[PDB]
């Protein structure tokens, strides 16, 4: 709302967009994320695979993309949320049942 | 307990690739011999150490023969005294530290073998100490025998100014001023503490050159192998 | 005639057997050359300071 | 099929060395592992060659070390390689740990904790190594540091005298310190192999902190050639010290023999302990100071539990980056302060730096992670 | 005859030296004028020598 | 895990050249210098500020130790 | 179609000797290997010393 | 080997250093020893293969 | 200690002044014998039962 100014600033400061990454590519793979990734449809998964491949290749060269090619803050879809949310929601149910 | 640290004198061995002035070592040895060796020990330097550095084999044999040393036992079971040789070390003035203290009013004269390496400032420090003896400032005096030196820690030392103009005649006929005598003895004490100095620096030059050669070569080999990956382009081609 | 790097390849660097013998010959000739050359550089930098330079005075 | 994958000995070499899948993008900070290995092997060889000439008897000890430097052929270059090699080891260690912290490699828990053990072992080795010359700083350093353990209630005082094998650091202490100092590097080599054994369970982390399975390159030739280049640069640093400033990272007072009466002006350990030495002196109470000095190292084991950020690496984390570099600068301050006499303003600076060390690790950097998350809607 | 004591004089007649030498002489005839105060003048001497012997270093070694 | 069992990748082409076909240092200064300056500018006010602070707390504390050891005019 | 794939331009990366697409690389092959292997051979002589 | 013209000061000191290190080298080689033994498993008194009765 | 003058003395100092140094010292000396007994028995086994084919 009011902190949206800072969110937009932080986004560019963080700078994963400069490698053509979306936020959910940068998530550290724990057991839940692994399962969420595993549940992605062919299209969303192969995009993820490429975006990372591209980022790693850029990191290897110590270079960034052209500014036009950078992930726009507004265009950063939260692609992993629906899968990850449910993976977590499921595990918490099993953890509950176990008590 | 204020502190005055020594200035950095332009020694002939100051630079990275600069060797010790060996003729300065030859003089400096004599400044240990004629002046110090009745007060300070120098246990780690033997008469053989001088050969190929400041003196010949034959000169060093003469310098060794000049001094007393105990040796034994003989077949009778007695300890005799004999003329020195190359294998003998520079002899200690006193039989022990406790005897040394007595001769110098409580204070123990440190062994000089490593004194350049064992004191902050090294030859810059020692040179300042030897030449820096002056009259005390007003409001000041120590015990009768403890002299004023501005470079010594706590501003008061237990050593009588040991060097002055013409305290020795040098073998090569160099005018023996106080500052010349100090410069030479420091150069010797540098070599005492670090005989390796000249070899060390010879190796340094040869290391710098080989590294000058190998680093960009190995770096070129690196970029060569990696060039397959640095060049590569990716393309994403979904159906 | 093909280039000098090319002559080096065909004569010395193609067979790995010749490549290794090249290295061993070259290492000998480099060692003597480098040592003699670097010593000269050192002893010129320290002219008259070394025992080697002042030896003559006592012989 | 080849006899690299077949032969029982070559199989281990082929998998852990040649065909090892490595991330494409690992930086210079990944060289430090290889360099730590080189350091360790360098210490073992130089060390063994020194041990052919050294004696652990208190009377002859100082003399033997100097006899090495003056009479033993190239004994000097071996001796100063070994002393500066110990510095090069610790440079390599802190750089290696820093990498782990910044890029979050510590999530590899077993690898990380074995690391902590390795660190502590190299520390124990290097502490006892510095005693062996039997100079002033050797003897007085060993005396003060060992005697900290007397601060433990009930047992502490016995414990100290049992390490010593007497009522001061004397004949039995030096001899056993030689024996422990000889054996420990070999124990290090073993634990280092277990260290890698766990690393090769997961493979390497990389600068992005994003999984690199999609873009692995074989270790040979890519990283064999980089590691050679790294090794070359390590040798340069080492030999620049050995041949141009061999005394630079040591202390002069360790060139006068050990005197149980005559105390040196400002007694201190070697540079790579100075940060933790400063932390010790911050706390006014002695047992408190010991428990802080111990926790200043052991806190490394706690780092993985303190991790809050949803991203693994600090690459994409500005706030953490600053706090990390603050933590580095603070450690540089603690090293400076550790080298100083206990007076104004070094007491207060030391206190303030020690506060900031634990504050950065236990409060600020965890908070920063969670702030970063909430800035990314996470 | 010593090159040292020649150069010590030469350096003594510089602005930084002579101003520090005056600082030395101030407390000289402050403590030697006043009666029973345990304050001395080591500090002022060392200020003077620091400036002096820094200069001495820079050209003493030419005459050797 | 061996090469061929790492992960699943689809529709990604990789073109590359032999190291004998190409240069070890293509545009080494031309493109290298500006990329370095970009890299340095990117991290400078994350990396530098704490070491600025160290330099200041160091040089402050050093000459504070010197002043404190001088006698006070009283 | 896969016939739409044509290899990107590597002119930036190529050695001068292999820039000319109308000439055969085989002339320069003798040379190009010579250069790179000389670097390796020189390195080995240095390391040996 | 001696580091001199008889078995003396330098020989004893180095013999201590080699004697300390070697057992550790033994331990390593002993592990390789077993590493190869566990390729085949053990022989037995009959000299006939024992896979049928392990 | 590996110094020629103190060496013999140190070994005896172990056996007389060091606590249970004697039992350690003679365990180590007889332990070396026990090692070689074990070695030749171990080799003999290998020879007799043809384990050397490995
Ligand atoms: C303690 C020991 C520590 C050892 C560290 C190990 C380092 C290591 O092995 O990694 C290779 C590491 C990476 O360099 P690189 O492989 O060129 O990668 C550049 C990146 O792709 C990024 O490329 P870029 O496009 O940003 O360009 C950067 C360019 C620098 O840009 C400039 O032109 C300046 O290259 C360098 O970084 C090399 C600096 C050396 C300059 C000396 C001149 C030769 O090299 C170095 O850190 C420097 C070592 C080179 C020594 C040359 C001596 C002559
Ligand atoms: C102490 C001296 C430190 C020297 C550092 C050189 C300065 C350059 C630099 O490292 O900063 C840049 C910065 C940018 O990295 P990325 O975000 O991954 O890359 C983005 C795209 N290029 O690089 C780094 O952060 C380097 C990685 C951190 C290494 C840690 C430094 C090690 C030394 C400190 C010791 C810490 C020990 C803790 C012990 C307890
Ligand atoms: C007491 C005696 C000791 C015995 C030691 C034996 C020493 C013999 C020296 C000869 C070594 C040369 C052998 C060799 O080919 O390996 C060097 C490597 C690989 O070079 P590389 O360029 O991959 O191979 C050349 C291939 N060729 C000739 C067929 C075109 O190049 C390197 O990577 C090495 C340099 C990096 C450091
Ligand atoms: C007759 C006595 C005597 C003579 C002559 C003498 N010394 Fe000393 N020296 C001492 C005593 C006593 C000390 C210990 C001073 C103290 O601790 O206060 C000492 C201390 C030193 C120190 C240590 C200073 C420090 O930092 O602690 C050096 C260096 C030294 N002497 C060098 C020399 C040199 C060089 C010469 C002559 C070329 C020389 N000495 C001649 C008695 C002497
Ligand atoms: C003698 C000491 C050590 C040796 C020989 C050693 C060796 C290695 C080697 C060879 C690697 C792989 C190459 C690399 O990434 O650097 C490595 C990785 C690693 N080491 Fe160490 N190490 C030592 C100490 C430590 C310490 C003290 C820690 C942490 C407190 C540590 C934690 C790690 C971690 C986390 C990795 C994984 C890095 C990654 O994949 O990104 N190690 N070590
Ligand atoms: C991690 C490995 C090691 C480290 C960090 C290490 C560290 C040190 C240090 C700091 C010193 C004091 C150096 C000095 O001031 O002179 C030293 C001395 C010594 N070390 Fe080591 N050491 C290691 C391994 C070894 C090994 C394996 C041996 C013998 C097999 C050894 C034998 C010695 C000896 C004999 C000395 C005394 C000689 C000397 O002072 O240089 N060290 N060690
Ligand atoms: C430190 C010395 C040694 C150690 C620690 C060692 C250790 C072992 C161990 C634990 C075994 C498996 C148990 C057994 O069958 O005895 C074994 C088997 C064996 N060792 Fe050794 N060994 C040593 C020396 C030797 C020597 C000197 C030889 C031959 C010259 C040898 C040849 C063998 C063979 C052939 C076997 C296989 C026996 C079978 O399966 O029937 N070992 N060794
Ligand atoms: C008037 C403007 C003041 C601003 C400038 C500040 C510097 C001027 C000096 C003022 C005094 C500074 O305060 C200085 O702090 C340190 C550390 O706490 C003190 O040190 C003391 O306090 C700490 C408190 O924990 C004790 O553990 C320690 O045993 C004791 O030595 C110094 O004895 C004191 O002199
Ligand atoms: C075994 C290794 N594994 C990995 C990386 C980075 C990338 C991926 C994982 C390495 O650099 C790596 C490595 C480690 C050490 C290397 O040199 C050695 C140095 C010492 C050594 O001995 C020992 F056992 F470590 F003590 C063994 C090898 C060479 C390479």
């Amino acid at each position: 709302r009011w902190l949206e100014g800072i969110r937009k600033w932080y986004y560019n400061a963080a700078g994963f967009n400069k490698l053509g990454l979306m936020r959910d590519d940068t998530i550290h793979e724990n057991d839940d994320v692994k399962e969420a990734i595993r549940r992605l449809p062919e299209n969303l998964y192969n995009d993820r695979v490429f975006r990372i491949k591209r980022a790693l290749d850029l990191s290897m060269r110590q270079q960034i993309l052209p500014k036009e090619q950078w992930t726009k803050y507004e265009e950063d879809k939260s692609y992993l949320e629906p899968y990850l949310k449910e993976v977590i929601r499921e595990r918490k149910e099993r953890e509950e049942w176990a008590k | 307990d204020l502190e005055l640290h020594p200035p950095s004198y332009p020694w002939s061995h100051r630079g990275l690739l600069s060797s010790l002035d060996h003729t300065s070592i030859r003089r400096g040895f004599q400044v240990y011999k004629q002046v110090c060796s009745s007060c300070h020990s120098m246990d780690y330097v033997a008469y053989r150490h001088l050969v190929g550095v400041c003196y010949t084999e034959d000169e060093a044999k003469a310098l060794a023969e000049e001094v007393e040393v105990q040796d034994g036992p003989n077949e009778d079971g007695e300890m005799f005294m004999r003329p020195g040789k190359l294998s003998d070390y520079f002899p200690k003035p006193y039989p022990n530290p406790e005897a040394a203290r007595a001769a110098n009013n409580g204070a123990l004269p440190p062994d000089l073998s490593y004194i350049v390496r064992a004191r902050h400032g090294g030859e810059d420090y020692v040179f300042s100490l030897l030449t820096g003896y002056c009259e005390p400032p007003t409001g000041v005096s120590l015990r009768e025998g403890l002299y004023f030196n501005p470079y010594f820690p706590g501003q008061a030392i237990g050593m009588a100014p040991p060097i002055y103009n013409e305290v020795l005649e040098f073998d090569d006929g160099t005018p023996a001023t106080m500052s010349q005598v100090a410069k030479d003895v420091c150069t010797f004490l540098r070599w005492a503490a670090e005989p390796e100095h000249d070899h060390r620096k010879r190796m340094g030059l040869k290391m710098l050159l080989m590294m000058g050669l190998l680093l960009p070569l190995v770096y070129a080999m690196k970029r060569h192998k990696w060039s397959v990956l640095k060049s590569r382009k990716l393309a994403y081609r979904p159906p | 005639a093909p280039t000098l790097t090319a002559r080096l390849y065909s004569l010395l660097f193609r067979r790995t057997s010749t490549f290794a013998l090249t290295i061993v010959v070259g290492a000998l000739f480099f060692e003597r050359a480098f040592d003699q050359g670097a010593d000269a550089i050192y002893e010129h930098i320290n002219e008259g300071k070394l025992w080697k330079h002042i030896k003559h005075k006592y012989e | 099929t080849n006899i690299r994958k077949s032969h029982p000995l070559m199989k281990i070499v082929n998998n852990a060395f040649i065909d090892l899948p490595a991330p494409s993008n690992i930086s210079s900070w990944w060289n430090f592992g290889s360099l730590l290995g080189i350091c360790l092997i360098l210490q073992i060889l130089t060390g063994l060659f020194l041990a052919m000439h050294y004696t652990s008897d208190t009377t002859t000890a100082f003399s033997s070390v100097t006899h090495i430097c003056r009479d033993v052929n190239y004994g000097w270059i071996i001796r100063y390689m070994h002393a500066n090699g110990a510095s090069m080891f610790f440079i390599c260690l802190y750089m290696h740990v820093g990498r782990g912290l910044y890029y979050g490699s510590y999530t590899f828990l077993e690898t990380w904790n074995i690391g902590v053990i390795l660190l502590l072992t190299v520390m124990a080795t290097a502490f006892m190594g510095y005693v062996l010359p039997w100079g002033q700083m050797s003897f007085w350093g060993a005396t003060v540091i060992t005697n900290l353990l007397s601060a433990i209630p009930y047992i502490g005082t016995n414990l100290v005298e049992w390490i010593w094998g007497g009522f001061s650091v004397d004949k039995a202490t030096l001899t056993r310190f030689f024996a422990f100092h000889f054996i420990l590097p070999f124990i290090i080599m073993a634990i280092a192999m277990v260290h890698l054994l766990f690393l090769h369970e997961t493979g390497s982390n990389n600068p992005t902190g994003i999984s690199s399975d999609v873009d692995k390159i074989p270790f040979h030739p890519y990283y064999t050639i980089k590691d050679i280049l790294g090794a070359l640069l390590l040798i340069l640093a080492l030999m620049l010290l050995v041949l141009f400033a061999p005394d630079l990272l040591g202390d002069p007072d360790n060139y006068t023999p050990a005197n149980p009466l005559n105390t040196p002006p400002h007694i201190k350990p070697e540079w790579y302990f100075l940060f933790a030495y400063a932390i010790l002196r911050s706390i006014p109470n002695k047992l408190g100071g010991v428990l802080a000095l111990a926790f200043s190292i052991l806190i490394l084991a706690l780092i993985p539990l303190l991790h809050t950020s949803k991203q693994r690496s600090m690459m994409f984390r500005p706030l953490s980056q600053c706090l990390f570099w603050a933590l580095v600068a603070d450690l540089l301050t603690l090293t400076w302060i550790g080298g100083q006499p206990v007076e104004h303003p070094y007491i207060t600076i030391g206190q303030l730096a020690s506060v900031l060390y634990f504050l950065l690790i236990l409060v600020l950097m965890p908070t920063a992670g969670t702030i970063e998350n909430k800035l990314l809607k996470w | 005859v010593d090159p040292l004591t020649t150069v010590r004089e030469q350096c003594e007649q510089l602005e930084k030296c002579v101003k520090a030498r005056e600082r030395l002489e101030l407390c000289d005839e402050r403590v030697s004028s006043r009666s029973q105060t345990e304050e001395d003048c080591t500090e002022e001497l060392l200020d003077f020598l620091h400036a002096r012997d820094h200069c001495v270093a820079h050209k003493l070694f030419n005459s050797l | 895990r061996q090469f061929g069992h790492l992960t699943r990748v689809r529709h990604v082409i990789t073109y590359s050249l032999s190291p004998f076909e190409q240069r070890a240092f293509p545009h080494y200064f031309s493109k290298g210098i500006p990329n370095v300056l970009r890299r340095t500018r990117a991290c400078i006010l994350r990396v530098a500020p704490p070491f600025v602070a160290f330099y200041l707390v160091y040089t402050w504390g050093t000459q504070e130790f010197e002043k404190s050891k001088r006698k006070n005019p009283a | 179609s896969h016939t739409d794939i044509k290899v990107p331009d590597f002119s930036d990366y190529r050695r001068p000797e292999v820039l000319d697409s109308t000439k055969s690389s085989k002339e320069s092959s003798e040379a190009r290997k010579g250069f790179s292997y000389l670097v390796t051979a020189t390195t080995t002589v240095g390391v040996a010393y």
